[PDB]
């Protein structure tokens, strides 16, 4: 929020700060697969909580290009994410909680290991949804289900831990 | 737990391998190791190149690095790269 909007305005933010009448993509001007995702990774993530126009715009966009062009540079950082994920749900806000719902989606499917690396952090990041489970509700244990899906063997049991009314059939 | 699938070696001097040689020589495999054994908030890096400018090992002494490319091609042979 306060340190992804210091970060928007820096030189060295990655996206370059215009809008093409053709159409909402954003330009980088740097290269992706140069970026350190250590570095740059975080800072994104650290604006799912940002709801404010302009920045929420570039927070989103910059978000899914890097998941969508990460590689195997997204892996490694997982790490780093957990925070910002677990920060941003725990504001209790619904928009937000929508589009990280949909963001840890994209996280799970974005490389190859991610959602089974993601188990043991389940516990840190899914308490806020008992709140919102049963539309916010449908994307829950449709997210749930990506979870469990990409998780492996032991993804079912750790998501019944923590939300103990979740039951699935994939 | 996140450890990476796989190592080869590198035989091409680059600003990865520069900053890989550099967690290296202080103990570590990568970036990615070094804030699981320490407690990181950011790694100290020189301003102009990127590269890291300082770690502490595992004993809690400290390693410097210069500003300018350490990494010798005689010794880029033996800088790992590892997969994820
Ligand atoms: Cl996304």
């Amino acid at each position: 929020s306060t340190a992804f909007r210091k970060f928007y305005e820096r030189g060295d933010f990655p996206i370059a700060l215009e809008h093409d009448s053709k159409g909402n993509k954003i330009a980088w001007k740097v290269e992706i697969e140069k970026l350190d995702y250590h570095h740059y990774l975080p800072l994104f993530f650290d604006g799912l909580c940002e709801m404010t126009f302009p920045y929420e715009f570039f927070a989103r966009q910059g978000i899914h290009d890097m998941l969508e062009h990460g590689g195997n540079k997204i892996l490694p950082v997982l790490p780093q994410l957990i925070i910002p994920i677990k920060n941003a749900l725990n504001l209790r806000n619904r928009q937000v909680i929508c589009v990280t719902l949909k963001v840890l989606q994209h996280l799970v499917v974005s490389a190859e290991m991610v959602g089974k690396a993601l188990v043991p952090f389940y516990r840190q990041i899914l308490p806020v949804l008992n709140i919102f489970k049963n539309n916010i509700g449908d994307l829950i244990q449709e997210t749930l289900e990506a979870f469990e899906r990409y998780g492996g063997e032991n993804a079912f049991i750790n998501i019944k831990y923590v939300v103990p009314t979740y039951e699935s059939c994939l | 737990d996140v450890k990476p699938k796989s190592v080869s070696h590198a035989k091409k001097w680059s600003e990865e391998i520069e900053n890989l040689y550099r967690f290296q020589q202080a103990g570590y495999r990568d970036e990615t190791e070094y804030r699981q054994v320490k407690q990181v908030s950011m790694v100290d890096r020189w301003p102009e190149t990127g590269y890291v400018k300082k770690l502490q090992r595992r004993d809690n002494t400290f390693y410097y690095y210069n500003k300018q490319r350490e990494c010798d091609d005689k010794e880029v042979h033996k800088v790992k790269i590892y997969a994820y």
